[PDB]
């Protein structure tokens, strides 16, 4: 089985990869613009803290 | 590249309030993903439940599973439903949704998906399942959620058949 635990899945949110858009970007733009947020990668304010969230948790 | 791929593929589906439409063309198929960094791609810019509209439901599912009780995957089975603060919500959400690509359950042919409703009233989060009739697989996954979730012994966790659902609750497993 391929699985991951909270921990690593967690630790591999703060990867570049994890901040760029979808793939399907300009479609969800064309479908569903109301749930879309943090359009503006430079902005990194209300990107999500996976380090933070796992220490969160004891 | 070099991302982390996952076992399975996971598509995201939106329900949108629009009462011009039935319930089943509400569903709206936002995208799929098969690698952790791709989910938080897709996670890191859309809205979590706590902002998006009332009436309107987040559900990842399998490939090729729609999160409807008419899909053949779905046909036989049931649902764990947790009955339900902002933060704490979406972290719930996001925990499920960590279980399931994470591949925390070892009946994974088991699992379908995972589907949160936004009402005004309360909010439910449920997992549903293939085989409603397969108490091992049922209360195998039961018991990784409450462990998982961290679930306290002050919430319920209760599995409800889709046939019992749609008929208007009678709860046959209860954790
Ligand atoms: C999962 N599902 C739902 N519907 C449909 O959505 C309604 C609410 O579900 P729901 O999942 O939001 O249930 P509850 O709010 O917990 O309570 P619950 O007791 O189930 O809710 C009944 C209340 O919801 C109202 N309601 C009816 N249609 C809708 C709808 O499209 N959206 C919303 N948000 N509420 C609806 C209804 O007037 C009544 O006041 C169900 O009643 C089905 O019609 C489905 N229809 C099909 N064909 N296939 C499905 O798999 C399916
Ligand atoms: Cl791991």
């Amino acid at each position: 089985r391929v699985s991951y635990d909270i921990e690593h899945l967690l630790y591999y949110s703060m990867s570049p990869h994890s901040w760029t858009l979808p793939t399907d970007w300009q479609k969800m733009q064309e479908t569903a613009p109301s749930i879309l947020r943090n359009k503006d990668l430079q902005d990194e304010s209300q990107r999500f803290d996976g380090d933070k969230y796992l220490a969160s948790i004891k | 590249h070099m991302k982390h791929p996952l076992m399975n593929v996971w598509t995201l589906w939106y329900l949108e309030n629009d009462r011009s439409k039935s319930w089943e063309d509400m569903q709206n198929e936002i995208t799929s993903f098969d690698t952790v960094e791709d989910f938080w791609s897709l996670y890191n810019h859309i809205k979590p439940p706590s902002e998006i509209k009332l009436g309107s439901d987040y559900s990842l599912f399998k490939k090729n599973i729609r999160p409807m009780w008419e899909d053949a995957a779905n046909k036989q089975g049931g649902r764990w439903v947790i009955t339900l603060s902002k933060t704490d919500l979406d972290n719930l959400w996001l925990d499920v949704l960590l279980c399931l690509i994470g591949e925390a359950f070892d009946h994974s042919d088991q699992i379908c998906g995972a589907v949160i409703n936004i009402r005004g009233k309360s909010n439910k989060i449920s997992i549903w399942t293939a085989d409603g009739n397969n108490e091992e697989a049922a209360l195998e996954i039961g018991h990784k959620l409450r462990d998982a979730l961290r679930l306290g012994r002050n919430n319920s966790l209760q599995y409800q058949l889709h046939k019992d659902t749609m008929v208007k609750v009678k709860s046959i497993y209860t954790l």
